[PDB]
C-alpha cells in the first residue's frame, strides 16, 4: 500500500506540473491583454498532452563532441531529485514523516545545482559553461540567505520536523511576526528556481545562453519539469512556513484543499511577477544578495535568536 | 535488364563510400559492440571501394556519351585493400580504439540472424555480411571510370570528410595511408 | 521650447527621506507596478477569434492581383504594357499581338508574385481599371511555382472576385 | 484491426501532437518580422494556437524565415538549419524570401530562401498581414495533419 | 525501507523517461547537425574558456559561509539549555565573525565585478 | 450644384486631448507605513 502511496504522489505531480504550463499561459496572455491557449481543447485543457507527445517523439539530438554519461546524468539527477523533495512535505500527512524533514529540503536542494553543472560541462560549447558558471553562482548565493533564513524561522517552531511548523501557527501565521523575513524567502526562491527577474540563463536572451541551450526533445522535457517541479514544491513550502493551515484530524481533507488554494495562489504569484517587471543584470542580483539581502538576513538572525530568550518565549524541543 | 532492354547501360560498382553511406558508417558503429568481429580476422576479403562522387560522375557521363548504349561498366575505385587493414584505417581516420578478435564464419551469421528481427532498418544481417566480406571481383574486360572520362578518387583523401563525425574531440591537433595490395 | 525630464532635486527633509526608505524597504513601487498587470488580468482581451473572425480592412486593400472584364465579358487588359513600365520590382511580363478579330489584346500576362512588392502602382497607372490588387489575401501556396501567376491564374481570380472586386471599386473611385 | 487500424490512428495521434504544439524560431531579417510580432500581439495572439511567440533553435520546430536573405547571412541561415532537430518545417514569409522580392536583382541579395533551405509553405505579400501569416501557419497544420509517416512505414 | 523505495522508485522513473527519449523518436544524424550551436556563425577559436577570478571568489565565499551556516544550524537545539547565557554569547559571536567576514569582502573590493 | 465634400473637422474642431503625464498619488507616508510594519510584528511577537 506504500507503493501506492508513492505513485499517488509522483504521478499528480507530473500532472500539475504540465497544467502549470497551460496556466502560466494563460495568466500571462490575460495579463497581456491575449487569452493564450484556447484551440487544443476546451480552453486550452489538451495543450500540455500535446506538447508533451511532441517533445518525445522529435530528434534528440547529442553533439558528437559531448560527454554522453554527463549529458545523460544531468537530466536524471535533476527530476530525480525534483521529485524527491516532495516526500516529507505535510499535506497533511507526509509520505516519509521525517525528524529532520527541513533539513533534508536543504540537503537535496542544494545537490541539484550539480544538474546546471554537468549540463554546461556536456555541451562543450563555453557557450554554455559561462552560463553554467553564472548560473551555479547565483544559487548557491541564494541557498546561503534560504538556509539562514529558514533557520531564524525554526527558532520560533523549536524544531527541523517540517509538521511541527502545522503546530507553531495553530493561532496566528508565521507571516505576521516574521514579514521581514517571508519577503526576503519569496525572493530567494525566486532566485533559486531561476524565475524572473532572476532569469539570466533560461531565458535572457541577451548575448547569454542557457546551461540547457544544447537540450532538445524529451531530455529538455525532463529539465523542464524538474524546474517546474522546483517552482510548486517551493511555493508549498512557503505556504507551510509562513502560511500555515489549521489541521483538523478528523477531517484532514479541508487541510489538503486550503493548503492547495495557498500553495496555487502563491505559485501564480510566481507568474504575476514575471508579467511585470524585467530581469536583474547579472552582477545586480549577486548585489542584491550580498550587500542588501545578506547584511538583513544575519541581522533578523540575531534578533530572532535572542528574541525568544528576552520575552521568554522559546518553544518546546520535541 | 539486358534482354527487355538491350540497349541499357548497365553500371556495376563496387561498394560506394561517401557521408550518408552505409559502407564506412558501417565500420564505425561497431564500437558500440567493443571489439570489431571480422570473419578470418578480415584477411581473405579484399575490398576496393569506389567514391560516390565518382560513381555519380560516370552516370552522367553516360547519358551524354553515346557509345555507352548497351554497355556494361564496372565502377572501382584505384586502390585494392584486405578488409582488415581498410578496418584498421577507418578506426586510426575515426580515433577510436580498435579491438578485433575473429569470429567463425557460422556464429557472425548467428548474430547477423538475430538483428534481422527489428521492424526497423537491420543495423546488420545475414546478407550483409556475406557482402562485407565477399571479395571485390576483378573484370579487366570491363570498362571502368576512365572510359567515361573520370578518375578515381583515393580513399584517403575522402575518408577524412566521412569519418569526422564519429570522432569525439574537436580540433584533437597524422594517421599512415592504409596498406594496399600491389596490382599484378 | 523645451522641458527638462530628469532635471528634480529630491527633498531632504526627515519627511521625504522616510518616504523614499519605505519605499527601498518595503518594495512599495515594485507592488505599484503588480497593480497595473492585475488590472489588465480582469479586462476583455483583444484577441478575435480567426478564422471565424477577421481583422476589419477598407476598400484601398492591395492583396491579389486580379484580370477584370467589362460587363459584356470582354477583357479590359489592351495591352498598353503602363504597369509593365511602372512596376518598380519588374514582376509584370507582357507580350501581345492583333487578336483573330483584330483587337489590341495580350497573349502573355505574368506577375512573379515572389517580386512583386503589392505597391499598388499597376493599378494606378492602368487607364481601363484591367489589373487590380482585390481584396484576397490568403492565396498562400505549398512551393515556389504556384506564385507565378500566367493570364489564365488573373483571369481566374478576376472573375472569382469581380462580385467583390466590383463593389470595392465602386466606394472608392471618387477618391482616385 | 486489420493492422492498418492501429497504424492510422497513431499517426493522427503524432499528427495532432506535431501541429498542435509548433514551436517556430523567426529569423527576423527585415521589415516582414514587424508583421510577425503583431501575429504575436493580442489581436491574432498565435500563442492561442499552441504557437509559442519564441524559441530556441534546438527545441524550434519550424523556422519562419522573414526577411530579406543577403548572400553575407546566407552561411548563417543554413547553420540554423541543420541544426532544427526533425521534424523540421520552413515557412517563407515575405517576397523578399520568396523569390528575391524588391531586391531580386541585387549583387547581394539570395533571390529566394529556397536555393538554401526547402520550404514547405510560401506566404506572399510585402509585407504579408499578420493574419497572412497565421493563415499560412493555420495551412502548415494542415499540411502536417495529411503526414502518413506511419502508413507508409507499414507498407515497406 | 520506505525511504529507500521512494528514492528508487524517483530516479528509476527518471532513468526510464530518458531511455525513451532516446529510443522511440526516429533519429537521423549528420555532420552539420550535432555540432555546438554557437549562434549561426563557425567558432572563432580552438581554446577553452578563459580563467575568470571573480567567479572563483563567490564559489569560495559560499564555501566559507556556507561552513559558518553549518555551525549555526543547531542552534534551536542550543535554546533549550539552562546555560542561556552562555549559548546566547556564543550565538551572538558566530554571525557577529560571519558579518566581519561579510564586511572585510565588501571594503576590499570581494563582492564587485569591474575588472 | 452639389457641394465640396471632403474629411474636415466638425464644426469648432474636436474636443480637447490630454497628453500630460498622469501617475496619482497613492499609498501612505513613510511614518506610516512603517509603524503597521512594526506593530504587526508587536503583535505576532506577542
Ligand atoms: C556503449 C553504450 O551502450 O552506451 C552507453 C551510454 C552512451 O555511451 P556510448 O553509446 O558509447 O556513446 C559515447 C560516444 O559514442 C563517444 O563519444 P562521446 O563524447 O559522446 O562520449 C564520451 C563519454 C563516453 O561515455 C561512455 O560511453 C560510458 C559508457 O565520456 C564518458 O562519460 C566516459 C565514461 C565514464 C562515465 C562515468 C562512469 O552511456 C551512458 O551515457 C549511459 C550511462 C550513464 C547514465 C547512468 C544513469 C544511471 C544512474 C542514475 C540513477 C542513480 C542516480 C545517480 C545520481 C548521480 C550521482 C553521481
Ligand atoms: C525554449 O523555448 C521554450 C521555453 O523556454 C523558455 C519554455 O519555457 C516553454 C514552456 C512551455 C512548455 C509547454 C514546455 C514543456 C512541455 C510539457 C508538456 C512539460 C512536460 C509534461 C509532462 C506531462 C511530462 C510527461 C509525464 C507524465 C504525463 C506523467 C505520467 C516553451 C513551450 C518553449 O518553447
Ligand atoms: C539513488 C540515488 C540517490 C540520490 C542521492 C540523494 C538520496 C537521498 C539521500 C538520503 C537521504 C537522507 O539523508 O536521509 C535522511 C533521513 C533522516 O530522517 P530522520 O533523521 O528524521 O530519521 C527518521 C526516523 N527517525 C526520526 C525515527 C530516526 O533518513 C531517513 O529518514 C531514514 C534513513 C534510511 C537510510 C537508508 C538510505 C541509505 C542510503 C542513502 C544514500 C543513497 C546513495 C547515494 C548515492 C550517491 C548520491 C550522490
Ligand atoms: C489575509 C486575508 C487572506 C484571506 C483569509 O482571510 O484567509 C483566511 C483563511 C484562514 O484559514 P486557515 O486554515 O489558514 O486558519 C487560520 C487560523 N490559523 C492561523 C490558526 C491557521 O484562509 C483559508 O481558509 C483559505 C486560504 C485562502 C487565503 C490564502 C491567502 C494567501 C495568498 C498568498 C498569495 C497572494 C498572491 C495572490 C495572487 C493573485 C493574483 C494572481
Ligand atoms: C483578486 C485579487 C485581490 C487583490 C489582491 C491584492 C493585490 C495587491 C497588489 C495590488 C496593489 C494595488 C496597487 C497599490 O495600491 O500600490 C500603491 C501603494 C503606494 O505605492 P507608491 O510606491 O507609488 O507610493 C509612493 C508614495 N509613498 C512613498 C508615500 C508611499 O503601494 C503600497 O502602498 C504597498 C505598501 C505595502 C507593501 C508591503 C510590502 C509587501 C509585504 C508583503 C508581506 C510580507
Ligand atoms: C540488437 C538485437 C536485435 C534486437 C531488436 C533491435 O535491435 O531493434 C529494436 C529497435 C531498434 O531501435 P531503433 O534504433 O531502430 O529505433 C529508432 C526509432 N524508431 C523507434 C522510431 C524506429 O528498438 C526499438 O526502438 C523498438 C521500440 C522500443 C523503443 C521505443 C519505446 C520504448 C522506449
Ligand atoms: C496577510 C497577513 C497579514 C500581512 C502581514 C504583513 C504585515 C505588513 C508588513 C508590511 C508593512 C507595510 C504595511 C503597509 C500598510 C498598508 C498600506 C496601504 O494602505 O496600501 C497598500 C495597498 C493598498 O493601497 P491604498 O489602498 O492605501 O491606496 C489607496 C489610495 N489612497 C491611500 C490614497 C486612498 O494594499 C496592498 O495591496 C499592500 C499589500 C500587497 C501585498 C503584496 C502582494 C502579494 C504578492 C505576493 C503574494
Ligand atoms: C537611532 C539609531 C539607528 C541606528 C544607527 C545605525 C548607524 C550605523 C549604520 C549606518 C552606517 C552604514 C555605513 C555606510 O554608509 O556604508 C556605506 C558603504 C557602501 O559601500 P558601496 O555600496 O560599495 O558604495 C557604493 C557603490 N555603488 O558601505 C561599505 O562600504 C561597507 C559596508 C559594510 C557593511 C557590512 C555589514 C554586514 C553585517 C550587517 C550588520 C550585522 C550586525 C553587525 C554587528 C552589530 C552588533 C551590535
Ligand atoms: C546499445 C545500442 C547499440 C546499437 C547501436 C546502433 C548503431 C547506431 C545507429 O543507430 O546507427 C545505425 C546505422 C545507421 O544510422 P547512423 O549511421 O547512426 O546515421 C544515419 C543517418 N541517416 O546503421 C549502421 O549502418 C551501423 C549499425 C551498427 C552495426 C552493428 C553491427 C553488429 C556487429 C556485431 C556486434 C557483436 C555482436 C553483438
Ligand atoms: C492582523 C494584525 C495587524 C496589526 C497591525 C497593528 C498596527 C498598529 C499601528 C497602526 C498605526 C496607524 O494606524 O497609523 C498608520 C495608518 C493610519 O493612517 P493615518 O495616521 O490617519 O494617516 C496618516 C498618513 N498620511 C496622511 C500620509 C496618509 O494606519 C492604517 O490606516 C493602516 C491600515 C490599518 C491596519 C492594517
Ligand atoms: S503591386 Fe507594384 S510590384 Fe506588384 S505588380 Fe503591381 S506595380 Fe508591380
Ligand atoms: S493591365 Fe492595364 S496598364 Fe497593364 S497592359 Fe493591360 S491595360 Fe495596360
Ligand atoms: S517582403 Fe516586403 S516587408 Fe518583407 S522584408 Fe521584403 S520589402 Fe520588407
Amino acid at each position: 500500500m506504500f507503493m501506492i502511496n508513492i505513485l499517488m504522489l509522483i504521478i499528480p505531480i507530473l500532472l500539475a506540473v504540465a497544467f502549470l504550463t497551460l496556466v502560466e499561459r494563460k495568466v500571462l496572455g490575460y495579463m497581456q491583454l491575449r487569452k493564450g491557449p484556447n484551440v487544443v481543447g476546451p480552453y486550452g485543457l489538451l495543450q500540455p498532452i500535446a506538447d508533451a507527445i511532441k517533445l518525445f517523439i522529435k530528434e534528440p539530438l547529442r553533439p558528437a563532441t559531448s560527454s554522453a554519461s554527463m549529458f545523460i546524468l544531468a537530466p536524471i539527477m535533476a527530476l530525480g531529485l525534483a521529485l524527491t523533495m516532495w516526500i516529507p512535505l505535510p499535506m497533511p500527512y507526509p509520505l516519509i514523516n521525517m525528524n529532520l524533514g527541513v533539513l533534508f529540503m536543504l540537503a537535496m536542494s542544494s545537490l541539484a545545482v550539480y544538474s546546471i553543472l554537468w549540463s554546461g560541462w556536456a555541451s562543450n560549447s563555453k557557450y554554455a559553461l559561462i552560463g553554467a558558471l553564472r548560473a551555479v553562482a547565483q544559487t548557491i548565493s541564494y541557498e546561503v540567505t534560504l538556509a539562514i533564513i529558514l533557520l531564524s524561522v525554526l527558532l520560533m517552531s523549536g524544531s527541523f520536523t517540517l509538521s511541527t511548523l502545522i503546530t507553531t501557527q495553530e493561532q496566528m501565521w508565521l507571516i505576521l511576526p516574521a514579514w521581514p523575513l517571508a519577503m526576503m524567502w519569496f525572493i530567494s526562491t525566486l532566485a533559486e528556481t531561476n524565475r524572473a527577474p532572476f532569469d539570466l540563463t533560461e531565458g535572457e536572451s541577451e548575448l547569454v545562453s542557457g546551461f540547457n541551450v544544447e537540450y532538445a526533445a524529451g531530455p529538455f522535457a525532463l529539465f523542464f519539469m524538474a524546474e517546474y517541479a522546483n517552482i510548486i514544491m517551493m511555493n508549498i513550502f512557503t505556504a507551510i512556513l509562513f502560511l500555515g493551515t489549521s489541521h483538523n484530524p478528523h477531517m484532514p481533507e479541508l487541510y489538503t484543499i486550503n493548503f492547495t488554494i495557498k500553495s496555487l495562489l502563491l505559485t501564480m504569484s510566481f507568474l504575476w511577477i514575471r508579467a511585470s517587471y524585467p530581469r536583474f543584470r547579472y552582477d545586480q542580483l549577486m548585489h542584491l544578495l550580498w550587500k542588501n539581502f545578506l547584511p538583513l538576513t544575519l541581522a533578523l538572525c540575531m534578533w530572532h535568536v535572542s528574541l525568544p530568550i528576552l520575552t521568554s518565549g522559546i518553544p518546546p524541543q520535541t | 535488364v539486358r534482354e527487355t532492354f538491350p540497349e541499357a547501360t548497365i553500371i556495376k560498382p563496387a561498394e560506394i563510400f561517401g557521408r550518408e553511406d552505409r559502407f564506412l558508417n558501417y565500420f564505425a558503429n561497431i564500437r558500440w559492440f567493443g571489439g570489431v568481429p571480422l570473419i578470418s580476422l578480415g584477411k581473405k576479403t579484399v575490398k576496393q571501394p569506389v567514391y560516390i562522387v565518382d560513381v555519380t560522375k560516370g552516370i552522367i557521363n553516360a547519358i551524354k556519351d553515346p557509345d555507352a548504349r548497351g554497355k556494361t561498366f564496372a565502377f572501382v575505385g584505384p586502390s585494392r585493400y584486405l578488409l582488415f587493414d581498410l578496418v584498421q584505417y577507418v578506426f586510426a581516420v575515426a580515433h577510436r580504439p580498435f579491438l578485433p578478435y575473429p569470429l567463425p564464419h557460422f556464429a557472425y551469421r548467428w548474430i547477423g540472424r538475430l538483428f534481422e528481427i527489428s521492424p526497423f532498418e537491420p543495423w546488420t544481417t545475414r546478407d550483409k555480411v556475406e557482402r562485407i566480406h565477399t571479395t571485390d571481383k576483378i573484370l579487366p574486360h570491363l570498362p571502368g571510370l576512365e572510359d567515361l572520362g573520370v578518375e578515381a578518387t583515393p580513399l584517403e583523401l575522402k575518408a577524412i570528410e566521412v569519418l569526422r563525425r564519429h570522432r569525439t574531440y574537436r580540433w584533437l591537433s597524422d594517421v599512415q595511408p592504409a596498406k594496399t595490395i600491389p596490382t599484378s | 521650447t523645451y522641458k527638462y525630464v530628469n532635471l528634480r532635486e529630491p527633498s531632504m527633509d526627515m519627511k521625504s527621506v522616510t518616504d523614499r526608505a519605505a519605499q527601498t524597504l518595503l518594495w512599495t513601487e515594485l507592488i505599484r507596478g503588480l497593480g497595473m498587470t492585475l488590472s489588465y488580468l480582469f479586462r476583455e482581451p483583444a484577441t478575435i477569434n480567426y478564422p471565424f473572425e477577421k481583422g476589419p480592412l477598407s476598400p484601398r486593400f492591395r492583396g491579389e492581383h486580379a484580370l477584370r472584364r467589362y460587363p459584356s465579358g470582354e477583357e479590359r487588359c489592351i495591352a498598353c504594357k503602363l504597369c509593365e513600365a511602372v512596376c518598380p520590382a519588374q514582376a509584370i511580363t507582357i507580350e501581345a499581338e492583333p487578336r483573330a478579330d483584330g483587337s489590341r489584346r495580350t497573349t502573355r500576362y505574368d506577375i512573379d508574385m515572389t517580386k512583386c512588392i503589392y505597391c499598388g502602382f499597376c493599378q494606378e497607372a492602368c487607364p481601363v481599371d484591367a489589373i487590380v490588387e482585390g481584396p484576397n489575401f490568403e492565396f498562400s501556396t505549398e512551393t515556389h511555382e504556384e506564385l507565378l501567376y500566367n493570364k489564365e491564374k488573373l483571369l481566374n481570380n478576376g472573375d472569382k472576385w469581380e462580385a467583390e472586386i466590383a463593389a470595392n471599386i465602386q466606394a472608392d473611385y471618387l477618391y482616385r | 484491426s486489420r493492422g492498418e487500424y492501429v497504424v492510422a490512428k497513431l499517426d493522427d495521434l503524432i499528427n495532432w501532437a506535431r501541429r498542435s504544439s509548433l514551436w517556430p524560431m523567426t529569423f527576423g531579417l527585415a521589415c516582414c518580422a514587424v508583421e510577425m510580432m503583431h501575429m504575436a500581439a493580442p489581436r491574432y495572439d498565435m500563442d492561442r494556437f499552441g504557437v509559442v511567440f519564441r524559441a530556441s533553435p534546438r527545441q524550434s520546430d519550424v523556422m519562419i524565415v522573414a526577411g530579406t536573405l543577403t548572400n553575407k547571412m546566407a552561411p548563417a541561415l543554413r547553420k540554423v538549419y541543420d541544426q532544427m532537430p526533425e521534424p523540421r518545417y520552413v515557412v517563407s514569409m515575405g517576397s523578399c524570401a520568396n523569390g528575391g522580392g524588391y531586391y531580386h536583382y541585387s549583387y547581394s541579395v539570395v533571390r529566394g530562401c529556397d536555393r538554401i533551405v526547402p520550404v514547405d509553405i510560401y506566404v506572399p505579400g510585402c509585407p504579408p498581414t499578420a493574419e497572412a501569416l497565421l493563415y499560412g501557419i493555420l495551412q502548415l497544420q494542415k499540411k502536417i495533419k495529411r503526414e502518413k509517416r506511419l502508413r507508409i512505414w507499414y507498407r515497406r | 525501507m520506505n525511504l529507500m523505495l521512494a528514492l528508487l522508485t524517483n530516479f528509476t522513473l527518471a532513468t526510464l523517461l530518458v531511455i525513451i527519449a532516446f529510443w522511440l523518436p526516429q533519429l537521423n544524424v549528420y555532420s552539420e547537425k550535432t555540432s555546438p550551436y554557437e549562434c549561426g556563425f563557425d567558432p572563432m577559436g580552438s581554446a577553452r574558456l578563459p580563467f575568470s577570478m571573480k567567479f572563483f571568489l563567490v564559489a569560495i565565499t559560499f564555501l566559507l559561509f556556507d561552513l559558518e551556516i553549518a555551525l549555526l544550524l543547531p542552534l534551536p537545539w542550543a535554546s533549550q539549555t539552562a546555560n542561556l547565557n552562555t549559548m546566547l554569547t556564543m550565538a551572538l559571536f558566530l554571525i557577529i565573525l560571519l558579518a566581519v567576514s561579510l564586511a572585510y569582502e565588501w571594503t576590499q573590493k570581494g563582492l564587485e565585478w569591474t575588472e | 450644384a452639389s457641394k465640396v465634400k471632403q474629411d474636415m473637422p466638425p464644426v469648432g474642431g474636436y474636443g480637447p486631448i490630454d497628453y500630460k503625464r498622469n501617475l496619482p498619488r497613492r499609498g501612505l507616508s513613510g511614518y506610516s507605513m512603517f509603524a503597521v510594519g512594526i506593530g504587526a510584528l508587536l503583535f505576532g511577537y506577542w
